């Protein structure tokens, strides 16, 4: 949590907005994944949402699926994940590191112990994929005790109670899927800031969201193509990765 | 909130992304209006009734019971139109979706028997029908797809993951995610999230409350034990639903044991798994020990579902049903004694819940016993497979 | 001499070697016998019920007559054990069978459903089952060959002349002629020498019976026309037995008529063959010129018994029946439409009455006119059949 | 007719029984079908019994029919089986010549017709093999009509009815299939003489049909079975032939 109040606090000190590109950990193997992760970083990246392959992503659409496939090829696990995780943050101390995962690997081996790992390895928050807010409570209040935020994703076919629950329930950032309209209600609960999820691909898009009152984007799988693209050479991916996210963070100045 | 309670017990619930709450609630809302509008009721009975051939028999298996003290009966799901009882809770859902004004149905299917059902309920219906269903399954069950094609429906084939029933079901819900405005996902079994396993049960109940008169009639008395197939759980909730407040009715569920628990080459999650959450609910699964979802294993194709309905997990839990498990060999074994002493060829998916009575009765053969299996569905689809072992073997 | 008249008309007959008589006579007393027994009468009955799954629903068409004032309803015999009509009479015989105390069966049959009927029966009954059949046609029907004998029913192949069902016919009668003393001969269809055409309508005439008591049930009258296949007219004799009295309802048989009656390729003698002696019986035949009999032609393998029962030759000679003939191209839109439109597949038997009661209403579209049409079967089994075509054509 | 009167009537002078030999017509094709003919009638058949090939004889076993096969291999017809008849008859005018037919050759071009065709190329008698005496009458009637023999089988399930019957409405020759009981019954029924057919195969049984009181024996597919074995050489096949029937006959003696 605290790293998220700490970016925002600064970026709106810089009349700036987030750019927070996403990725499945450990795609396509996990040398290559560390090393993806820190050109986002250096290329400009303000936060991470990081992916953990699992069987049945069945809240995902095709490029990322495709993600899913190669990470398992290369033999992921969430243990390995965990391992990358750790040395991520003992690389890059500040920047929030957010989880997008699926309630089952949370589930798992207990919620509370899922969170408590998180909390050791330095994650600032989780996005569990398929928990509503109607089923969130004891993923919301461990997620709490181990100081991790949990997101929540505000959809388009959100109501007001929903954006109401969304705002109390939610910290950090709320993921944000009447654009100008839902943002107002957010802001008028205190929701956590909004990021603009979702079709986030060029860079026009970052500077609307940004305009329409968000405190900025998600890539939600932009970055992902970019690697299913250039699978044969590693060293071309690294290359447009970095011209796309400096393009993309350049857009939210 | 919800008009229903979503859990049985610790298990069920509604685990979706949250894009997907709507379209539940929604459904929940439709379900509980039909349920209290005599129309809708009278239409659906219709359609049972003229065409597709309800109230089914109960028939009694002397031969098979010869020199023992079990009485026996076979429910006749396989005379139901299309083979299944599958058949019934599809015109329940495609009258629901008429209901809610939707003009498309999105289902999924692993054998291809529910996938037959929703694609002739649609074409009935006039309802525009797309089906998935995983790549390996559509490779094994071309017989299955061809019917649901000249039916109308549009199928696709689902390649992603492993290919079969679970990579199916989370296809059709992506895409109802984005269609449920115009589109009803049919879901095959009492599974999912809520209100599925409500809205299944209650469109298989028909089957236990016509073998409750029908037995009535015969022996004058309730039977000592109902016993059915378990894959996801559908025709069994539908055989044991108005039988759970009878306390001296024993249910038993038979799941698939596939090569033996032991082999680790099962599909039976309810006794042999672990509670996880996937497909919209919390309830046993088969699953790696870190958390990924796995495929069962079984002779018949139809007790893939890797998991198992919640209201399952739940009469398991405070012993109101017994689940138990039968191999391969020993469906194989009740398959070729019904077709030789009753004449009737069953699923060999329904071949698990005879072979469980068979044991039943053979194990005990002076217990005096009067037991009901549901017999879910025909077995001519499944000729080829058992051809081709009893060619294998001689 | 014999108890009930063997002629309709000029039709009919005993033209049986005389070392078969004795076993004709036999038949035929039993048979008189079983009707007047209401014991027998009573056991036929419970095993329709309880067994086969009487009566089957008569469904009512909406979406196929749209736009023309037909009503269609479809008499459900697909819905039968066994997937068609020759179940109801092959428990009627098999029941005689014991009344006569014989512990032997001896069918014959051509595409494989009356030989399946037959060994679902003897399992169920106790009796032992061989069944002759072409060699030709074992070959291209294995999955009913291995049903009838995963029924437990020894199954003989026939080489002799064509190698096809009058072949199976033909042999049939030799092993009756040599063991009817403790052996039944279970005739398929309403043909044959008499008793069998007056046996087979009377234990298929619960077809047309629930047929009136359904239809006046749901529309306060009769129908203008009941329309069924005429293979050997089993099918067609069980929809219009309770019909021949009441003189405003049309009957209509429908012979298949192959690649058109003008090629001579087809199976349609009662129209386009000729009288002559054969199988027992006088009755219009494929045969040469100089008197050798034929085979049918139809991409249906069920309509291939090259002759016809006596019965339909008479009632059209009186001119109270009308017949007509539908081309295998007919046959085959009409099986694609019922399957898209209705969500039923229907046996290409029974297709050939559809396709007809579909030319009724299509080529007189306001002509207002209640059909029913007998669908004798159900088409999981043509399914290959009709791919195969569908894939030679695109 | 006339011919078995004054055949019997001559075998009764010498104290001797009929031997008749069964064969299909054209088999295996009609030049040696002529052939094997002449042989059996050479070798001292007294009577014949010939059959017309017809695709489906429901009254015949294995052998039989094997041997329309290959008459209709041959390509024979019954109308090639008439002229074949004329022949046989411009060749030999005293011999009975009977025909086994099946019952649509006869009724296929009307039946009044068939025993008209039978009569002018010199047929004494035919046993329609699927027409019992139940439906026998326009069959009889106009085999009458046209001075020719109607023949009717006496099933071993007879009684007495029956026997009745077959004595009143059979002429010619009845064809015999408690042996001495028959026998006597149809003697006392005045029934055209007895001849006892089906298993006939040696020299033995035609002495005892003739001890039991018939008046002779038919050998109903012991010929034709000599034929199927030797179809590679039509010469041994004629030998074998004329041995087995003078052998046959000489036990009638
Ligand atoms: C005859 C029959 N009996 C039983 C079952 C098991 O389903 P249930 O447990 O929901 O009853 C099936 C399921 N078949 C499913 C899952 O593969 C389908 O998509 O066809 C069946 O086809
Ligand atoms: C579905 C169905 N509908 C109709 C018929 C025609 O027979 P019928 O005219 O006696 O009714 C058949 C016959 N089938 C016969 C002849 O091949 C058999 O031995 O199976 C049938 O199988
Ligand atoms: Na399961
Ligand atoms: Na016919």
């Amino acid at each position: 949590m605290e790293r998220y109040e700490n970016l925002f606090a600064q970026l709106n000190d810089r009349r700036e907005g987030a750019f927070v590109p996403f990725v499945t950990l450990g795609d396509p193997g996990i040398e290559q994944s560390l090393k993806i992760i820190d050109t986002l970083i250096d290329a400009g990246a303000d936060a991470l949402e990081l992916g953990v392959p699992f069987s049945d992503p069945l809240a995902d659409g095709p490029t990322i699926q495709n993600a899913n496939l190669r990470a398992f090829a290369a033999g992921v696990t969430p243990a390995q994940c965990f391992e990358m995780l750790a040395l991520i943050r003992e690389k890059h101390p500040t920047i929030p590191i957010g989880l997008l995962m699926y309630a089952n690997l949370v589930f798992n081996n207990g919620i509370d112990a899922f969170y408590a790992r998180c909390e050791q390895v330095g994650v600032d928050s989780v996005l569990v994929a398929d928990v509503p807010v109607e089923e969130s409570a004891p993923f919301r209040q461990a997620a709490l005790r181990h100081n991790i935020a949990p997101i929540f994703i505000c959809p388009p076919n959100a109501d007001d109670d929903l954006l109401r629950q969304v705002a109390s329930y939610g910290r950090g950032y709320t993921y944000l899927l009447p654009l100008h309209h839902l943002i107002e209600k957010l802001k008028e609960y205190h929701a956590a800031p909004a990021l603009q999820g979702f079709g986030i691909s060029s860079p026009e898009q970052v500077s609307a969201a940004v305009r329409a009152g968000a405190a900025g984007a998600i890539s939600g799988s932009a970055i992902v193509k970019i690697i299913e693209k250039n699978l044969a050479s590693p060293k071309q991916m690294l290359a447009e990765l970095r011209s796309f996210v400096s393009a993309m963070k350049a857009a939210s100045r | 909130t919800t008009l229903l309670n979503p859990y049985f017990g610790e298990f069920g619930g509604m685990y979706v992304p949250q894009i997907l709450m709507p379209a539940l609630n929604q459904l929940e809302e439709a379900f509980v209006s039909a349920q209290k509008d005599p129309e809708f009721q009278a239409q659906f009975a219709d359609l049972l009734k003229n065409y597709a051939g309800r109230p089914t028999a109960l028939t009694k298996c002397q031969n098979i019971t010869a020199g023992t003290r079990t009485t026996l009966y076979l429910k006749r799901e396989d005379l139901l139109h299309g083979g299944a009882h599958k058949t019934n809770q599809v015109l329940g859902q495609a009258l629901l979706a008429k209901r809610m004004g939707k003009s498309e149905i999105i289902a999924e299917t692993g054998a291809g028997q529910h996938g037959v059902a929703s694609a002739l309920a649609s074409a009935l219906l006039g309802l525009k029908c797309r089906i998935y269903m995983g790549a390996k399954d559509v490779e094994r069950q071309s017989p299955n797809v061809f019917r649901m094609r000249l039916m109308g429906a549009e199928v696709i084939p689902v390649h992603s993951g492993s290919a079969t029933l679970k990579d199916a079901c989370n296809e059709a819900l992506r895409d109802w995610s984005g269609s449920y405005e115009t589109a009803h996902y049919m879901l095959g079994t009492a599974a999912g999230p809520h209100p599925y396993p409500t809205i299944v049960r209650e469109f298989q109940r028909m089957i236990g409350e016509e073998t409750k008169a029908q037995i009535l009639d015969k022996e004058g008395r309730l039977p000592d034990a109902v016993i059915a197939c378990v894959g996801g759980g559908s025709n069994a909730i539908g055989m044991f639903a108005d039988f759970i407040n009878d306390t001296s009715v024993g249910l038993i569920g038979v799941e698939p044991g596939g090569h033996g628990i032991e082999t680790g080459e099962h599909g039976a999650p309810l006794k042999h798994g672990r509670v996880g959450i996937y497909f919209g609910m919390k309830a046993p699964m088969m699953q790696t020990a870190d958390g990924q979802i796995e495929e069962s294993y079984s002779i018949s194709a139809g007790l893939d579902f890797p998991s198992v309905g919640p209201q399952h997990a739940y009469l398991n839990s405070i012993g109101r049903a017994d689940y138990v498990s039968i191999t391969d060999d020993e469906a194989l074994e009740a398959f070729k004694t019904l077709c030789r002493h009753e004449g009737i060829i069953p699923a060999l998916e329904s071949s698990h819940a005879l072979a469980h009575a068979l044991k039943m009765m053979r194990e005990q053969p002076e217990k005096e016993q009067l037991l009901v299996v549901n017999l879910s569905g025909r077995g001519d689809k499944d000729i080829f497979t058992v051809h081709d072992i009893l060619k294998a073997r001689g």
